[PDB]
């Protein structure tokens, strides 16, 4: 090892005496050991792109070869940690140096080698067992929520020569040692994986289970699945935090991985303040979400090669926790700020531009990234199954979905929750547009619904029809004068507003509307569409009978039924049980049926 | 045979981009094939892109991540890329480079064929004239397809071009006026949903002992998307011009092929064309599309149906624009018709088939095919003109004939185009529907149909 | 091997799965008493009952002697794994060799085991069992422990596959008490 | 320290452009500082720009005129640009390279700081809370600025943004609830009349003791324009994070900084980027705009106010477009308001402050701030629409409530926006003016003010 510096011109260092140095390997330049990466070889010389500031590097300085590309450390110490695109432990730099800056050429391990971890081996394993790549051979009790499963790296195999008893070990002790063909491998609690390589699985399964968020919209009208791909608009004043807060607090996920890819300086200071404050309830107790969450945090002035490799660090962490058997949901905030760092890294290398200056390989990257999500059957013996759900965020200039990044990401992803600012200014929350949003996972969730909530899909189609009809009846009510209104259309324009105001609108600052279970959702939609059906038939039967019914009689014969409909969304799911709310909704149904028979 | 030992060089002069440069090579041969073994034992393969004296420039199919200039060992094969080809390849699944991914053995070759092919003497061809009946009235009745044609599907992202393709595949057959296709499927850069869809649809709505798949997915090497359609087409040419079968080749997302091609071109700083694509993209797509037709003396054929995705629904982008200059028509899949829940969402005005005039008519389908087609085209265009005039002058400023056109438009889009995804319309049913649509107008408005055809077919 | 299962990788995974089935068997029945079951898994238990090294069974798989259909092995392994889960969840109590084979072949004939409701009820029972491994003496912890022991004995006497509404009642009662606020 | 003697070289091997190429340099260090002595005696200064073996390429600040390769000497300093910093720098005028231009001595140093600086740990920064009071009601009252924000001013050529900058500089301070404050001013690429105006206006309005002025002129070396904002921000960081003051940093015409960046990029033989400017301009602007914010454990802040001129009044030019991706909000200096003789010509409809919600409220300014601002914005937009309708409908066919939205317009632009270049209005005076304007409408028309506040502040 130990080449030397031959020339420096900007961020580009040239190193001599680097004979056996691989491409895209990482190196440390100078006496402060700045981190850089090899981008070209020529004879005995290597061309290095340095990530930090090269100001002060002289000729003859050392160059240390690391031997591996950009990789991540995977072991106990990830939950509640705060990293960046290079996986530097920000909250440990902050406390070991006692300065408010990130030092230049700082070399600290991502997982601390001081904590003693509680490790218990697999009770069936003994000297002579046949263990392959992926097998869980121990468990570290990370915290009260997450059990950390110790797995063999995906490429090893052999017979157990030694396995450690239960006890306390740090992430440097040899906990396993196996043998193959006369060669020994020692393995500790931490394994290293390159971030640009997909982790192996046994098979990629189709996604057929819902991702419960807790909002009535996004769970009825635009469903996502466990293993899916979503995209939202990341803009100012659109009410965007509902998505990440719902995912973190009330969701069926086990592990959460949040990624900022070059956010503003004060926008990161808000996430790093809010996220350690959210809480969940588990087994009756209240715990912090940072017991099952990891954050990757970059700002606009951090190295451009960390604002680009952030997405890969995040997806590798989530693929590491998917291989244990968990269901992970990753969230990448402002994927556009990643695409811009991509374009800038290209520009530095003097590469031919493509449409709008972005590199040639933009759609290839954006597609091979989202192809890393999904449900899988995990490699290894104890027969588990995991999942990774990716939620990206795009920032189109002025709400224009023609930028190359927005066009590509809308071509790829299957769901699209369209947050709107217009609805936010009207105090309509969650401000989802319901007219430009979509979801193409609705045919995969068909055995699930038909097995668990049989009478739901018809209600979904009916509600979508009603909400579309109230909208394409707009010029009819403006260019004409609200009077030439067939009674079917009066019934629509009233019940659709009932839906818009008492189903699609939810308020998190309450004790009853933070979380809406799905039985409550299907009940609240069934009562509304059943009303609609009965009130529509009552009118269109007595069409020519000299007893013309109009909405004016329907709104006077049932003046409390309508209130109780508009009051369905106050039934607490905790202070009232599930059978109680079911019986209340059934009573309201029978009262509706009565008060509709006592009208004919 | 090549009976001499192979030479192995550890003399790498420099790695850069996707290109490795070797020196001290002994009589380097252009387009040769190289086998590289990396310092950690992994194996990759490359092709020589330029030779000069003792230097050779190899382009690795899997990339140059991990290669060094002291321990990577390259072994020169001594010959161009030849693929092993047989007839057992029907009923098998390979990846984009030709290895088995269905837990079976490697191909026991009947022959070894050069995957670049050979341009067919233009004198030894036969003009294709036997019409394929796809059972889709928007293609059969207005953009008819002959057996031997090359006709792509111009679609966009999010539209249903895959189901259109699979329906053509499972419904297609000759016209019965008074035995089957062997499918070769290559996909370049697809996602797992698409491969699952096609595999499930082949082995359910038909048979899988007549299909040969070459699956290169979205998390696979980019530079190996360049040789996948050529492997597919070499297999097709062996099955068609030597074993005398009728092959149907489906190449999915030529856009991903074109983008891998742009990436390799930009890697070594060549002259661009529009929007950065290499200047030789026409001459490169033409070596793929032109391997489709019939020849004199042999009873096989090759019908190609590429599938495209037009960026931003723009048909002037380099990919659709250069594709339309090479192929014999195109089937245009529209977004405006998808948003109205119409299937198949085929817009017939930007569609075309260049071999229709010779495949329809008396003794082939029926005497009146061409006139009905031309009249439907004229009426559809005038209806779409009226539809845009009324958006300015209002509903109540139109004439008595503009309303006839606006009625034709609705009934055409809902009765002729819209079909249903498992419905197989014989071409005579399509022509009867066309005449039922043309009877909206008095026979004097139909100014493209001769009089002796209107005397026989209009009153009925 | 649709995408990443190289020959070396595929056959290493096969050898690992064979070893895992051997270990699950040795744990589910240390003293041979389910002769029917140890007979049904004979072709995969032979390669472990006599000592072959890792490479010997590896070359046996590459040749073709030992089973090498990773999917068949996976679906045969999930059954024994869920059997071990059922007989190790109810640890203090026990089950006798008639109900064991009853439940085993009720699992063997299921369309998809991972989509069954024996899997679901085992998930629920294991949730209850895992909350009580290091709990703190309290009213709700003691109540959960009592109801959990009653549930374990009822499952050890009846079974998990057939419907037994006492077991269902105790299940939903324990799962509603577990998620109740400690205040 | 550095106790080894320095080396002088008489080995100049080339001169071209602003670059001198020296050979036989012992261990050339990158970005080092060099002192050149010309053949006659004049002394110039330079910085090492490229290093290769025993060879250095020095960029000379004052040009390469009269430099020959046989008698010019270059003495190498041994280190990089470190500036001296102390608290006595408040009340002084330096030039772009940091030497005194106010007839005073040199800075006696409290420390020597590297002007490149290190990035702030994203985990130590906290959220901006209190308010920075500029004394301009168009900014204070409706586009409030928080302690730690970064909010630019967008203008064009000929518009009066330098007088706005001067008024902000000589009025800004902290809100007097019921003062550790300093200002660092960086003028880049200004002509001599602008520099005279700044210098005299600051030093004669009795305020030049909490100001540090860095003046860079349009005929100064173009390398000093690259190091001017980094000296300004190094001084600001010393003041705020070691002496615990509240610093406001004003940087005038970042467009001139971008032009100097383009020049020093093209000197490195780099191919231009999109529309002229380098491809790495985002990172270079971000290393400037992100040296700001509050931090944990210190009682000081840094607030930044970049000022730009939009070339061709375009909002999508690279400089405004990239400054929008890093900063939080914008102020707009309008040309229709300037031609109508309104000062300051600030357009409040397109302007925004993304962190106003944090700066205002109870205990920071007053409990009625947000509602007064919302109502003033609403009334202003409605009055503009009313003045649009008045031109086609006629002033004799307007309502009585549309005649109120047209008196509010005149009174708002002439009494609230239009201020006076030497008139200091505290936040409370601004809000009282807002209420005097809102009392034109009956209490029932002010829809955006809650009734619990229309009871306390309306009846006065």
């Amino acid at each position: 090892t130990f080449g030397y510096v031959h020339g420096v011109s900007g961020p580009v260092v040239t190193a001599c005496d680097m004979a056996g140095a691989a491409m895209y390997e990482l190196v440390r330049v100078g006496h402060s050991e700045l981190v850089g990466e090899i981008i070209r070889l020529e004879g005995d010389m290597a061309t290095i792109q340095v990530y930090e500031e090269t100001s002060g590097v002289s000729v003859g300085d050392p160059v240390l070869r690391t031997g591996k590309p950009l990789s991540v450390e995977l072991g106990p110490g990830i939950m509640g940690a705060i990293f960046d695109g290079i996986q530097r432990p920000l909250s440990d730099i902050s406390s070991q140096t006692q300065s408010i800056y990130i030092p230049r050429g700082v070399n600290v391990s991502a997982l601390s080698r001081d904590i003693k971890w509680d490790f218990t081996p697999c009770k069936n394993l003994r000297v002579g067992s046949h263990i392959t790549g992926g097998d869980i051979y121990g468990i570290v009790s990370e915290n009260s929520l997450i059990k950390h499963k110790i797995m063999l790296p995906p490429r090893n195999r052999g017979t157990v020569t030694y396995i450690a008893p239960p006890g306390n070990y740090d992430t440097s002790d040899v906990v396993l040692e196996l043998e193959f063909e006369g060669v020994k491998e020692k393995f500790t609690m931490v394994q290293v994986w390159p971030v640009r390589q997909v982790r192996p699985v046994t098979e990629k399964l189709p996604a057929n289970h819902p991702l419960l968020t807790g909002q009535r919209v996004l769970d009825a009208l635009f469903p996502c699945v466990q293993g899916g791909t979503t995209a939202i608009p990341g803009a100012f004043g659109c009410g965007k935090t509902v998505i990440s807060q719902s995912l973190s607090k009330y969701s069926n996920s086990d592990v959460i991985i949040y990624v900022g890819c070059g956010e503003r300086g004060n926008e990161m200071s808000e996430v790093l303040r809010d996220f350690p404050e959210l809480t969940m309830e588990v087994d009756g107790k209240v715990e912090s979400i940072m017991k099952r969450t990891a954050l990757v945090a970059n700002t606009s002035n951090m190295p451009v090669a960390a604002r680009e490799a952030s997405i890969y660090t995040g997806i590798t962490l989530s693929e590491y926790f998917r291989d244990m058997g968990y269901h992970v949901s990753m969230m990448a905030d402002s994927t556009s700020r990643w695409a811009e760092a991509l374009r800038e890294i290209s520009g530095r290398l003097a590469e031919m531009p493509a449409d709008s200056g972005y590199p040639a390989y933009l759609g290839a990257r954006l597609a091979s990234f989202y192809e890393r999500a999904g449900r899988v059957k995990c490699l290894g013996n104890p027969e588990r199954e995991g999942s990774v759900s990716i939620v990206g965020a795009v920032s189109p200039p002025g709400g224009d979905f023609s930028d190359p990044v927005t066009s590509a990401t809308l071509g790829i992803v299957q769901v699209f929750w369209g947050l709107d600012k217009k609805l936010a200014q009207r105090k309509h929350f969650p401000s989802v547009n319901w007219l430009i949003s979509y979801s193409k996972y609705m045919r995969a969730l068909d055995e699930y619904y038909d097995k668990h909530f049989t009478e739901f899909v018809p209600l979904r189609t009916k509600a979508k029809e009603i909400l579309q009809e109230e909208e394409d009846l707009a010029e009819i009510v403006q260019l004409v004068g609200k009077a030439s209104l067939a009674e079917t259309d009066k019934i629509t324009l009233e019940v659709a507003k009932l839906i818009k105001d008492d189903f699609l609108q939810q308020n998190g600052y309450t004790p009853y509307d933070r979380f809406c279970p799905f039985y409550k959702t299907v009940g609240m939609l069934s009562n509304m569409i059943a009303f609609y059906d009965m009130a529509r038939r009552a009118v269109e039967t007595t069409a020519q009978s000299d007893n013309k019914i109009t909405w004016s009689i329907i709104r006077e014969h049932m003046g409390d039924i309508l209130y109780k409909l508009s009051s369905m969304k106050f039934k607490d799911p905790l202070k009232d049980g599930e059978a109680k709310i079911k019986s209340d909704y059934a009573q309201l149904l029978e009262d509706m049926q009565n008060a509709f028979r006592s009208l004919e | 045979y090549l009976s001499q030992p192979r030479l192995t060089y550890k003399t790498v002069s420099g790695v850069n981009g996707p290109l490795v440069i070797l020196d001290h090579v002994k009589f380097p041969r252009y387009a040769e094939i190289v086998h590289l073994t990396l310092p950690d034992g992994t194996k990759r393969s490359g092709q020589v892109l330029e030779v000069s004296g003792s230097k050779a420039v190899v382009q690795v199919f899997e990339g140059t991540s991990g290669i060094d200039a002291k321990k990577t060992s390259c072994e020169f094969t001594g010959d161009i890329l030849r693929t092993p080809v047989s007839e057992d390849m029907l009923g098998r699944v390979f990846n984009g480079s030709g290895k088995p991914i269905d837990r079976g053995p490697v191909v026991l070759a009947e022959d070894f064929l050069d995957i670049m092919g050979q341009p067919i003497n233009p004198q030894c061809r036969i003009y294709p004239e036997e019409m394929i009946q796809t059972g889709i009235s928007a293609i059969d009745g207005m953009n008819s397809i002959a057996r031997g044609q090359k006709i792509p599907i111009f679609s966009a992202a999010g539209l249903p071009h895959n189901e259109i393709a699979a329906q053509i595949c499972r419904q297609a057959g000759l016209v019965k006026k008074s035995e089957n296709f062997a499918i070769v499927f290559a996909a370049m850069g697809v996602n797992m949903e698409t491969a699952r869809f096609f595999k499930s649809d082949f082995e359910e709505n038909g048979s899988m002992d007549n299909v040969c798949l070459f699956l290169n997915l979205a998390n696979d090497p980019t530079i190996e998307r360049i040789i996948t359609p050529r492997l597919a087409l070499t297999t097709a040419e062996f099955l068609a011009y030597q074993c005398e079968k009728h092959v149907l080749v489906i190449l999915t997302d030529m856009s991903s092929y074109a983008e891998a091609l742009r990436e390799v071109s930009a890697a070594r700083e060549e002259v661009p064309g529009r929007r950065g694509f290499p200047g030789y993209m026409y001459t490169d797509l033409a070596t793929i599309y032109e391997r489709a037709g019939r020849v004199e003396g042999r009873n096989g054929s090759i019908t190609q149906i590429p599938i495209l995705t037009m960026p931003n629904d723009d048909i002037t982008h380099p990919i659709p624009d250069l594709t339309g200059y090479i192929t014999e028509g195109q089937i245009y899949v529209d977004r405006q018709l998808h948003n109205r829940q119409i299937y198949p969402p085929i817009n017939v005005l930007p569609s075309l088939s260049r071999l229709m005039k010779s495949a329809i008519g008396e003794g082939m389908t029926r005497k009146d095919h061409a006139d009905v087609s031309n009249q439907l085209y004229a009426c559809y265009a005038i209806g779409k003109d009226v539809q845009a005039m009324k958006a300015v002058v209002g509903e109540e400023a139109l004439t008595s004939d503009d309303l006839l056109y606006l009625e034709f438009l609705q009934k055409f889009e809902r009765n002729f185009i819209a079909q249903g995804p498992y419905e197989n319309r014989t071409v005579f049913e399509t022509l009867d529907i066309g005449w039922q649509l043309l009877r909206i107008f008095p026979k004097e408005m139909l100014k493209r149909i001769p009089q002796s055809t209107l005397s026989e077919f209009y009153p009925r | 091997k649709m995408g990443g299962l190289t020959s070396e990788q595929y056959h290493s995974q096969v050898v690992g799965k064979i070893g895992y089935i051997a270990r699950c068997m040795q744990t589910i029945d240390p003293e041979n008493n389910l002769k029917k079951i140890r007979e049904d898994y004979q072709d995969v238990l032979i390669w472990a009952e006599k000592n072959y090294r890792f490479e010997e069974i590896l070359e046996a798989s590459k040749s073709g002697k030992c089973p090498n259909d990773l999917d068949a092995l996976s679906r045969r392994s999930l059954i024994l794994q869920e059997l071990l889960r059922l007989v190790s969840s109810i640890s203090p109590f026990k089950m006798k060799l008639d109900l064991i084979e009853s439940q085993y072949e009720k699992m063997k004939q299921h369309v998809n085991l991972w989509k069954s409701d024996y899997h679901v009820k085992l998930n629920q029972l294991n949730q209850l069992t895992d909350y009580l491994k290091n709990a703190a003496p309290t009213p709700k912890n003691n109540f959960l422990r009592a109801m959990t022991s009653v549930l374990q004995m009822q499952i050890a006497q009846y079974g998990i596959t057939e419907d037994n509404e006492g077991i269902n009642q105790l299940f939903k009662l324990g799962l509603h008490l577990l998620a109740m606020a400690n205040e």
